[PDB]
């Protein structure tokens, strides 16, 4: 259904639906990538699919995980550049947040401001909606470790394991019968349980370079991004 | 951008706004507002519309506003609009009181809401307010007044004029039954509900349906009152007894 | 703010909105206005009394100075702000350059406001055309006419309006040397205009005359009913 | 001082269900007097009355601009203003002019809009409210009246014992200031009327 | 004024003195110079008065604010950032000396703040005109981890000393104990003294005052 | 059509049409090539000459942006010199405000951010340029980075910008940039220019060669005449 | 169609159209010629007139006494960019109390020129220059476009029928650098004669030159004074 | 770059005189998920039905029955995004009364408030109207108070009243019930059932959500009490 411009500027249209919002999930689709989130008793864990097409990039410049702050860390899926700049506005509202209020921003909050951010974008034509997707993982005390997405029509909502990408509705899947026998996965389960649903869902059987895993761990707050023999360790465990 | 604007205020090649005329249309759709000026006392009667069962009816008529305590207003139009302006109206008259401490008189307060209604028409590419709204009031210079006001911003000083929904029938009536130089608000009442029940659609011109205003001068203090649900009940009846007493005639 | 040009050229060369602003003052009720040798006189017509109208809201004719009056025919509402903005000015040009307001400079600024309006983005042109009658401190009547656009010239009798083309023609045939004198014959060659007007109710057309060494003063009803007794007495000796 | 410019004196006290506001009626600037009728107490509605007393100027603004909040609150919100309520609007008023203080110590004496039960308070030109069950003094001559309201004042009196000692308070605590005085009018409120009397005084 | 705080092992017992001083006159007698920040934090205001309750009131909105957004009780950490950064911006024209005390998720925590923008976090601290005296007592009978009772006992012997021993300070005692599982507040937690009964009537008999001019009016 | 009006508009697919078109400008541009030498980077630059008359080093693409970093522009000169006084400009920012030389990778992440901005906005156009930073450090190394009209940038062994960008960088991947002495790697940049120059499809073109590296102390340099001259004497004798 | 209306608006060729038909501007405009010699450069324009009774329109105008500016496109635009050019040689000479070199000056007409064709609203400047300078570095000629891409050239030519003065400036301009003040305005002029229709000819009133130096500021020549350089001429090869 | 965007309005009068823009964003508040709310005599009872798509999302981590403030809450039906900007600036303009007036803001004043906030995006340039219609309910002087406000800014008093999917049948099956003689809130029973009406696979703890407002205030049902109540639910 189109009336006027309601596919062309975020105006609303007949049935009541943001057209150019929905193109902008698409966005997300994109870029050739996918990700996966999982959360688990005592660790979450976020891994990517790193594709370096020519060998001459860099292959440590081509990341799509990112540190917002010391306790929190991302995963960006989208067109880069307009990743990029999501992950600067975080990390600058969380400087601020510690700045005017005393403590570290809750991975709650960090995800509740940059969907207003985003909401604004859809509310106020003159600024595109935004084709970038961030998964953020934290460990917050009385809440455990914490797995949040925010959508670029500004949706958010706390998420035990997820993931956003080319291949979504397969891994969302995939990780739901696992969740639902999951009873509590372990550090190296929530590692093996993420990258196993990627490498079904690509069907690829990657090898250690061609991904990234960060985890942020209850004995460790610090977000660490695992080096590729902490990967292969992993990978080959599940291979066995 | 050009290509994402409306004109708004752009002259037609006619030469009247588009936009304008458009929102008197949204004022015929409203529910019918009628004023009817008596010596004694000015009166606002207008019909309450969307009366579902659940509605708790608390805003103490949601259709009559009191600008200020000698002058009140009721509004046919889009209800957004209505609160905007029914506020400004407020303040209005508040900062002439301080300015020159004497009740707004209220040509003033129907002219200067109007200055703001033409401003939306001239300028500024933003929609036009889409709201006509009567005006009954007293003031020391001029008595008993009833004003009309446009969303153009025209205003008129109409001793009876109706903006709702039946506007051309209540008027015609009005013009034929109203009788210049005689007051009696009864008589001004007794009109407004035979008026009413012809606008309104519905038979039986039930209590609830509709709501009715009148502003009278009472020990130099000018009192708003509004007509409780059972005097508006002992109302329909007279006119029903009138009615049955044109029966008993034919 | 809103920052686009509502008026702009079109090919022909003409500002296509500046034109379609005259359309509405086409459209806008007649007003006649003639110079007297001392009085100044201008009415209007198309009252259209709905009998529950109160006729003082209604009035077309206002004094913006005691020196100054104008008359307008167009959209009714934008004249109110050209005429309160008037009211402003011409009180300022007294507490700036103290003296009275020369009528030629209160219709030069009603011009400049309008032009303004055409010169300015975002608003649409002021859609009243009018008639400035007033006396100088010289005595002299001047009689002013400011057009949409925003031009202004001096005329010795002229009308606005619908039917403006028929009433001017009438005008000019009917135009006395001697400006008809007497005062009464100004009021009737007015008034003989206002037969002219195609309502010709009589009562229905109102016109105010000011002396010019006084102040504007409205012909009280019954007054203008025997000035136009006076004008069906003339049509009496004509027959 | 600016408070003594141009002079002034309030007193409110509580009763048994009613509240008293009095004000010395002597406006003059430094020693010499103009005019023996300002008005120091503006009704603030049925029921509630607010005296102010400072500069004479910001008497005026303060009553002016404080009846222009209430008058809007009041149609915006269907119901009377709360006697508390209105103390707060006039905290607010007295504050957003901080940095540049409105010279006046507004003391508020109503009875309840739908209860009737007294309240009396005193502002500070800042904006501080002090609600209290006794007496508010806020003027040039605040000491002598404090002095005769603790000595006066009686825990649960009817409207006739307030009207005494509220018009002893004043009148004997007038006399010894020399720049406020010339008469005294007392404004007790009741749920059933408002008395409003003006008490023979020294006009010296 | 005296205002008095101390960390007692489950949490923060906070006092102040209740009299308000224009000049050298005693304005109020009862003026409460204890404020809710937030349900788990409370704070003592001394200073000019209006400026210690606006500057309370703003803090306690914003916290207020956060807290329905955050879900969670505000932390002290967050009263104490909003209240110094505001009042260095004004530079000490917010002439308020507050006393800060909670209980948060971390734990019980007192803070001293100024007018100029400068807090201190420590076990006691005292501010206002009595100031000195409470510190004395503060400083010759505080003792690390107290009970409750041995906690409030030591706040009101401090405010004691200031009321007896500044002419500024006086009036009843007012106590509010903070602890993570309660909040008490005894608003007259002591009255030390007692305005004494008056031993002749000074009742004036109706009559005896003379009325120029009277007027009635009917209400409602 | 209709979606490609505005860069606030998303396409139905998902795209930005805008910034692609952008993009197609800098295809359209000549090729300037950048490789990572072991000690410091080296940009080579196509500048076919359009007129005769002009005098030389007329619309010189390489420009020295701070004293340790410069940049190969293709795309709208015109877009470039903006570009180029943005670069300055933050580099400066950096000295004042945080006392030392701006490091390269922040430099292409602020630069990049402003690229990004004007993709958002219907009044601004998306930026018609795809120029190349690169540093030499004793601290952090050499570093090389291309930022595209999108707004990412990657880091990059060897890179190329441009309608011959497919062919440079084919040619550029045989070189064994991360062993290579820069002095030697110079020639083998302007073999590959003088390869993929086209020869009749642009007319004759100059060779502006860049230097930044440890023989140029950390400071980018134009490369000397003397050491210049005998490298296109290897390509031209390289390329027959 | 559509992607012509803005300058925001990018072709799906990606070429901007709107700085295209700015660039036209420019041609339809009075041609000018630039040449530089070793010491002097002259800046040759020919004016042209309305109407016979009609004066011809200044072209060249001066900016500062080492720069002078050739305009070949909307006047009112290059009265735009003069002044801006008058006002940046004022506050260099004011705060540096040095000449600004030309070259410097070139950029900053570039960067004003850019910000327009970029945002919205804002149209591109419509005028073609050749600006004419002398600074330590020596004389100087410099070719902006309505692009905001300024081009250093030895010789040059913008407008109408300036192809046939590139071809001969292009022919001779190895004998440019060694020449005397002079023969420079003889290779201009002649280069100009080539713009003009073979009917028409170079004569006092219509042609303008200017010239700066070593020891010259800028001088605009023009009128009698224009008449020896244009003396000892060969007669045009028709 | 862009700076404020576009100042001239996206809402138009139609020929007809009805604004199209605003008659779209009430098609967004019909497709929104079902909400209702009915006011008893003690107190107002506000339901809305929460089913997340996937096992995968936490259902704890976003409530969409808020509390505005400590005797004020809200409930939406439409946009998920737009309810929270106005949930934020509801609280706002709360606290400010608060600060001015030293009470807690009447019931009514908010939902005015709220609304105007609404109005503004109609007639304000480049903004499209909000998508999402709100429940606010409140306990102000004792008597319980339901209000609703639409995208236009229009705000009603309903003792009874559903928008979301199949509303019409929930104001039908509601009309068919509350007698409003209810002195306790046993409308959380009837809430629970108008919900269940057009409910989908089934009703858990999970799936709705559910906040009473009485004169202690407006407390959100804890999710054991949630099932309490849908445990036994006639
Ligand atoms: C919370 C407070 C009641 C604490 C109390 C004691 O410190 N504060 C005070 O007593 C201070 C004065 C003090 C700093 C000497 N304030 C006051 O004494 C009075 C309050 C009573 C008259 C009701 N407020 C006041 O207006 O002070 C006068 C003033 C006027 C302008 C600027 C600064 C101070």
């Amino acid at each position: 259904s189109s009336a006027g411009f309601d596919r062309h500027i975020t105006i609303f249209s007949p049935e009541g639906r943001l057209y150019q919002v929905e193109y902008a999930f698409k966005a997300i689709n994109q870029g050739g990538l996918t990700s996966v989130a999982v959360r688990g008793k005592d660790c979450a864990v976020i891994v990517t699919q790193k594709k370096v097409p020519d060998k001459l990039l860099d292959s440590s410049t081509v990341t799509h995980l990112f540190k917002i702050t010391e306790n929190i860390g991302c995963v960006m899926t989208g067109m880069t550049a307009d990743s990029r700049s999501q992950v600067q506005r975080a990390r600058y509202e969380a400087a601020n947040w510690k700045y005017k209020y005393g403590y570290e921003i809750p991975v709650d909050m960090l995800c509740k401001r940059i969907a207003d951010i985003s909401q604004v974008y859809t509310q106020n034509a003159e600024m595109r909606p935004l084709g970038c997707c961030m998964i953020l993982i934290g460990i917050d005390e009385e809440q455990g470790p914490q797995v949040y997405k925010c959508d670029p029509a500004g949706y958010y909502c706390g998420f035990k394991a997820t993931a956003a990408g080319v291949k979504q509705t397969e891994s969302t899947s995939f990780l739901e019968k696992k969740v639902k026998k999951k009873f509590d996965w372990t550090f190296e389960q929530t590692v093996e349980t993420a990258i196993t649903c990627l490498s079904t869902v690509l069907s690829i059987d990657f090898k250690p370079s061609e991904i990234e895993v960060g985890v942020v761990t209850v004995e460790n707050p610090k977000f660490r991004i695992l080096t590729e023999a902490e990967i292969d360790a992993h990978l080959v465990a599940l291979a066995e | 951008s050009r290509r994402y604007d409306s004109r708004t205020t752009i002259f037609s090649p006619e030469g009247r706004l588009y936009q304008v005329e458009y929102a008197m249309e949204a004022i015929g759709h409203a529910g019918t507002c009628l004023g009817i000026l008596a010596n004694d006392g000015v009166l606002l009667a207008a019909e309450r519309r969307n009366i579902h069962k659940l509605l708790d009816e608390v805003f103490f008529s949601e259709k009559i506003y009191k600008l200020n305590e000698d002058m009140a207003c009721s509004v046919a139009g889009i209800t957004s609009d209505a609160n905007v302006l029914t506020n400004e109206l407020r303040l209005i008259a508040q900062r002439y009181l301080l300015q020159y401490q004497e009740p707004i008189p209220c040509e003033q307060l129907v002219t200067a809401l109007c200055d703001i209604k033409q401003a939306y028409t001239q300028f500024g590419g933003k929609r036009p307010f889409g709201v006509s709204l009567l005006y009954i009031g007293w003031d020391k210079h001029y008595g008993f007044q009833l004003y009309q006001s446009d969303p153009s911003g025209n205003y008129g000083g109409w001793k009876a004029t109706c903006i709702g929904n039946n506007s051309a029938a209540a008027v015609s009536m009005l013009k034929q039954d109203y009788k210049e130089g005689e007051m009696t608000l009864k008589s001004a009442l007794a009109l407004a509900i035979k008026v009413l029940n012809k606008t309104m659609d519905v038979s039986k011109l039930s209590a609830e349906k509709v709501e009715i205003a009148t502003l009278t001068r009472e020990n130099g203090k000018t009192v708003i009152r509004v007509l409780k649900q059972k005097e508006v009940e002992q109302l329909i009846k007279k006119h029903e007894e009138e009615e049955a007493k044109a029966e008993r005639e034919k | 703010s809103y920052d686009r040009a509502i008026t702009v050229f079109s090919p022909d060369g003409h500002l296509f909105q500046v034109e379609y602003a005259q359309e509405a003052v086409k459209k806008g009720s007649t007003a006649v206005g003639v110079r007297g040798r001392d009085i100044v006189v201008l009415g209007v017509e198309k009252k259209s009394v709905a009998k529950l109208q109160d006729e003082r809201t209604v009035r077309k004719i206002c004094a913006l100075d005691d020196n100054v009056c104008m008359a307008f025919a167009g959209l009714t509402a934008d004249a109110r702000i050209v005429i309160n903005r008037a009211r402003v000015e011409c009180q300022s040009h007294r507490l700036t350059v103290e003296d009275p307001v020369t009528v030629e400079y209160i219709t030069r600024y009603i011009a400049s406001l309008k032009q303004r309006y055409t010169q300015s983005n975002g608003r649409r042109p002021f859609g009243i055309s009018a008639l400035i009658v007033g006396f100088d401190f010289d005595g002299t009547p001047r009689l002013y006419q400011t057009d949409p656009s925003g031009t202004y010239h001096a005329w010795k009798a002229n009308a606005i309006g619908r039917g403006a083309k028929s009433v001017r023609e009438f005008l000019e045939k009917n135009y006395t040397d001697e400006a008809i004198e007497t005062d009464d014959l100004t009021i009737k060659l007015v008034i003989k205009a206002l037969l002219e007007v195609v309502q010709s109710g009589g009562k229905n057309i109102e016109l105010a005359v000011m002396r010019r060494d006084q102040s504007l003063k409205i012909l009280n009803p019954e007054e203008i009913e025997k000035y136009v007794a006076e004008i069906e007495k003339e049509k009496e000796e004509n027959e | 001082s600016i408070m003594s410019y141009n002079g002034g004196a309030v007193m409110a006290m509580k009763g048994k269900n009613c509240v008293a506001i009095a004000a010395d009626r002597r406006f003059g600037i430094q020693a010499q007097m103009v005019t023996t009728d300002f008005q120091k107490i503006f009704p603030m509605g049925d029921r509630l009355y607010i005296g102010l007393a400072g500069l004479a100027t910001d008497v005026q603004t303060v009553a002016q601009r404080l009846k222009f909040r209430l008058n809007l609150y009041e149609l915006k919100e269907g119901r009377q203003i709360k006697p508390y309520t209105l103390m707060s609007m006039v905290a607010n008023l007295l504050y957003e002019k901080r940095f540049g203080p409105y010279y006046t110590e507004p003391v508020i004496a109503g009875l309840d809009p739908k209860t009737f039960k007294p309240f009396i308070c005193s502002l500070d030109l800042i904006g501080c409210p002090m609600v209290t069950d006794d007496f508010v003094v806020s003027g040039t001559c605040a000491e002598q009246m404090y002095g005769m309201c603790e000595s006066l004042w009686e825990p649960n009196m009817d409207p006739d014992h307030l009207f005494e000692t509220i018009s002893q308070a004043m009148l004997n605590a007038v006399d010894r200031d020399a720049v406020s005085g010339m008469g005294v009018i007392v404004h007790i409120i009741e749920k059933d009327k408002i008395t409003t009397r003006t008490l023979k005084a020294r006009m010296d | 004024t005296t205002i008095a705080g101390v960390v007692y092992k489950d949490g923060i017992v906070l006092g102040a003195d209740t009299r308000a001083t224009e000049g050298m006159v005693v304005a109020d007698k009862n003026c409460s110079k204890i404020h809710f920040i937030s349900p788990n934090i409370y704070c003592c205001g001394a200073g000019t008065a209006a400026d210690t309750d606006m500057t309370t009131q703003l803090i306690s909105s914003n916290l207020e604010l956060h807290s329905l957004s955050t879900g969670r009780l505000p932390r002290v950490v967050t009263a104490n950032r909003m209240l110094k950064q505001m009042l260095f911006r004004y530079q000490g024209y917010i002439g308020a000396a507050l006393v800060l005390g909670g209980v948060d998720v971390t734990g019980p925590h007192l803070y001293s703040i100024y007018p100029h923008g400068s807090t201190d976090k420590l076990p006691y601290v005292t501010m206002g005109s009595g100031s000195l005296a409470a510190m004395a007592v503060f400083e010759d009978k505080f003792r690390p981890d107290m009970e409750e009772e041995e906690a409030k006992n030591l706040v009101s012997e401090a405010i004691a000393a200031g009321i007896f021993n500044d002419l500024g300070s006086g009036s009843n005692i007012d106590l509010c104990v903070i602890s993570k599982n309660k909040l008490d507040f005894l608003r007259p937690y002591t009255v030390p003294n007692k305005k004494g009964t008056r031993l002749g009537r000074y009742r004036c008999e109706k009559g005896t005052t003379a009325v120029l001019t009277e007027k009635i009016t009917p209400l409602e | 059509t209709g979606y490609d009006l505005s860069a606030s508009t998303f396409s139905p697919d998902g795209r930005v049409f805008q910034v692609e078109y952008a993009m197609k400008a800098v295809e359209n541009s000549s090729t300037a090539i950048g490789i990572r030498c072991k000690d410091g980077v080296v940009f080579g630059v196509e500048k076919l000459v359009l007129s005769k008359l002009y005098e030389e080093g007329s619309n010189k693409r390489l420009f020295n942006v701070d004293r340790h970093v410069g940049m190969a522009v293709a795309g709208l000169l015109a877009d470039a010199r903006s570009l180029a006084d943005i670069a300055r400009e933050e580099a400066s920012n950096f000295r004042s405000n945080f006392g030392y030389n701006i490091p390269l990778k922040h430099l292409a992440d602020r630069v990049a951010m402003y690229v990004h901005a004007y993709t958002l906005y219907s009044a601004v156009r998306p930026f018609g340029c795809s120029f190349m930073l690169g540093s030499y450090s004793v601290n952090d190394g050499a570093q090389l980075y291309m930022i595209d009209p999108s707004g990412v940038s990657y880091g990059y062994w060897g890179c190329a910008i441009g309608k011959a960008r497919q062919a440079a960088k084919t040619e550029i991947e045989k070189l064994q940039m991360k062993e290579m002495t820069c002095r030697d790697i110079v020639k083998e940049v302007a073999k590959i220019i003088y390869i993929v120059h086209d020869e009749v499809k642009d007319k004759a073109f100059e060779l502006e060669l860049s230097w930044v590296g440890e023989l140029t102390n950390g400071r980018h340099e134009i490369v000397p005449k003397d050491i210049r001259e005998e490298a296109e004497k290897y390509a031209k004798e390289s390329l027959k | 169609n559509q992607y012509d209306n803005d300058v925001t608006v990018w072709s799906p060729q990606g070429r901007i159209h709107q700085i295209e038909y700015a660039m036209e501007a420019v041609k339809q405009g009075s041609a000018t010629v630039g040449l530089k010699s070793k010491t002097h450069a002259v800046l040759v324009a020919l004016k042209r007139a309305q109407s016979e009774l009609a004066a011809h329109q200044k072209k060249i105008l001066h900016v500062d006494n080492h720069i002078g500016i050739s305009i070949a496109g909307l006047t009112a635009d290059a009265r735009l960019l003069c002044n801006f050019m008058r006002q940046e040689c004022l506050d260099s000479r004011f705060v540096f109390d040095r000449p600004l070199p030309v070259s410097r000056l070139v950029s900053l007409i570039g960067s004003k020129t850019q910000i327009p064709t970029q945002r919205y609203g804002r149209r591109p400047y419509g005028v073609g220059l050749l600006i004419a300078g002398y600074d330590d570095m020596g004389p100087h000629i410099f070719q902006t476009c309505p692009s905001a891409n300024y081009f250093d050239c030895r010789a040059m030519s913008i407008g109408a029928r300036s192809q046939s003065a590139r071809t001969y400036l292009e022919r001779h301009m190895s004998e440019f650098m060694e020449c005397n003040l002079n023969e420079l305005v003889k290779h201009g002029l002649r280069a100009l004669r080539e713009t003009l229709p073979a009917e028409q000819d170079l004569t006092t009133k219509n042609v303008s030159i200017g010239i700066v130096g070593k020891d010259l500021e800028f001088t605009i020549y023009d009128d009698d004074d224009v008449s020896p350089f244009l003396e000892g001429l060969e007669e045009r090869p028709q | 770059m862009a700076e404020r965007g576009y100042s001239f309005s996206l809402t138009t009068f139609s020929p007809s005189g009805k604004l199209v823009q605003i008659e779209y964003a009430l098609a967004a508040v019909a497709g929104g998920a079902p909400s209702v709310g009915i006011k008893a005599a003690n107190g107002v009872v506000l339901a809305t039905e929460k089913k997340q798509k996937s096992i995968l999302y936490d259902e704890r981590s976003v409530h969409k029955v808020e509390p505005i403030t400590k005797h004020i809450g809200l409930v939406y039906s439409g946009m998920g995004p737009d309810y929270r900007v106005l949930v934020h600036r509801a609280r706002k303009l709360a606290q400010q009364y608060y600060l001015v007036y030293q009470e807690p803001i009447p019931t009514a004043q908010l939902v005015q408030r709220v609304a105007s906030v609404m109005q503004e995006y109609t007639q304000s340039g480049g903004v499209r109207p909000f998508g999402v219609s709100l429940l606010i309910c409140g306990w102000n002087e004792g008597r319980p108070y339901l209000f609703q406000s639409d995208p236009s800014g229009a705000y009603f008093a309903w003792k009874a009243t559903a928008m979301g999917k199949n509303y019409v049948n929930g104001k039908t099956f509601l009309e068919k019930r509350y007698n409003e003689d209810l002195e306790l809130e046993d409308a959380i029973h009837t809430a629970i059932l108008t919900l269940k009406e057009s409910f989908e696979g089934q009703m858990t703890e999970d799936n709705i959500e559910v906040g009473i407002c009485n004169e202690a205030g407006f407390r959100r049902l804890t999710p054991t009490e949630v099932k309490d109540y849908l445990a036994a639910i006639a």
